[PDB]
């Protein structure tokens, strides 16, 4: 829902979505190749 | 409302502001339908 | 801690031949089709220079003779042809999980 | 363009502390992580820690967590590494270098390296 939303807000009015009470399948993130920048701070991406 | 001919909730008048929200939950109603309802909190 | 073993410890290869350096991982390195194994060349008295990243991709500026291959817990670095200036120590590094470790190194002799 | 400069050698008495400088130039210093790798003479390479100049976030290896303390100087674009309780086994060559850390890119691929500094503990 967050990644494939058709409309994204502007940077000055950035939209914030809270994600909780769910199981997070990160495999879609690694499988996706459209991503150009993937930097993680304070956590190993393989350890996510 | 005249068209719907029923009561519907206009707005949450309990609170003025909503900041730093943490948790949210949704489930089926259990208050609706000489019957006694008991809840322990 | 993933332990990387490099064989052979010392390799002698003449001009125009093929040199293969194999790095064995004690644990799986592949992660969703990505193998986090890097190859470096460290000339004596100098810092290591990156050659292969992700165990399959050649770094820009490196000659096409250097090539990487392997998957799962076994990876090999292939140099073909081997030139005179290839005398150095080659190290393999893994980055799938912390801490990142380096192999024992393979010394190449002409 | 991109240059990482280190002193040729450093001499420190055993049990003392030594401070290190890794001057960075030719690139945006705060956008690239800096790490230090220990190499004993005649041995392989050993990771010490990872630090991000932007915000000062630090990651330390469990073995070197009490031996090495890492700081940054964004004003001078210089990375600082401090070793305490130095012993004879700490005599090695440490290299400072930068990686872009992009998962769909190089990730922990270490393209460029600093010249390194050798320390004699005696
Ligand atoms: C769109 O959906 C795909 C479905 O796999 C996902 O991989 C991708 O990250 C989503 N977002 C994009 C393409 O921006």
């Amino acid at each position: 829902e967050v990644f494939n939303a058709t409309r994204f807000a502007s940077v000055y009015a950035w939209n914030r979505k809270r994600i909780s009470n769910c199981v997070a399948d990160y495999s879609v993130l690694y499988n996706s190749a459209s991503f150009s920048t993937f930097k993680c701070y304070g956590v190993s991406p393989t350890k996510l | 409302h005249k068209n719907n001919k029923s009561w519907m909730e206009s707005e949450f008048r309990v609170y003025s502001s909503a900041n730093n929200c943490t948790f949210e939950y949704v489930s089926q109603p259990f208050l609706m339908d000489k019957n006694l309802r008991e809840f322990v909190f | 801690d993933i332990v990387l073993t490099q064989s052979p410890v010392s390799l002698a290869v003449s001009l125009g031949q093929r040199a293969t350096i194999s790095c064995r991982a004690s644990e799986s390195v592949d992660f969703y089709g990505n193998s986090f194994i890097y190859w470096y060349q460290q000339k004596p008295g100098q810092a290591p220079k990156l050659l292969i990243y992700r165990a399959s991709n050649l770094e820009s500026g490196i000659p096409a003779r250097f090539s990487g291959s392997g998957s799962r817990t076994d990876f090999t670095l292939t140099i073909h042809p081997v030139e005179a200036d290839d005398v150095a120590t080659y190290y393999c590094q893994q980055s799938i999980e912390d801490p990142r470790t380096f192999g024992g190194g393979t010394k190449l002799e002409i | 363009q991109v240059q990482l400069q280190q002193p040729g050698a450093e001499l420190v008495k055993p049990g003392a502390s030594v401070k290190m400088s890794c001057k960075a130039s030719g690139y945006t210093f705060i956008t690239y992580w800096i790490t230090w790798v220990k190499q004993r003479p005649g041995q392989g390479l050993e990771w010490i820690g990872d630090i991000y100049p932007g915000g000062g976030r630090t990651n330390y290896n469990e073995k070197f967590k009490s031996k090495a303390t890492l700081t940054v100087d964004t004003s001078s674009s210089t990375a600082y590494m401090q070793l305490r309780s130095l012993t004879s086994e700490d005599s090695a060559v440490y290299y400072c270098a930068r990686y872009d850390g992009n998962y769909v890119g190089y990730y922990y691929a270490m393209d460029y390296w600093g010249q390194g500094t050798s320390v004699t503990v005696s």
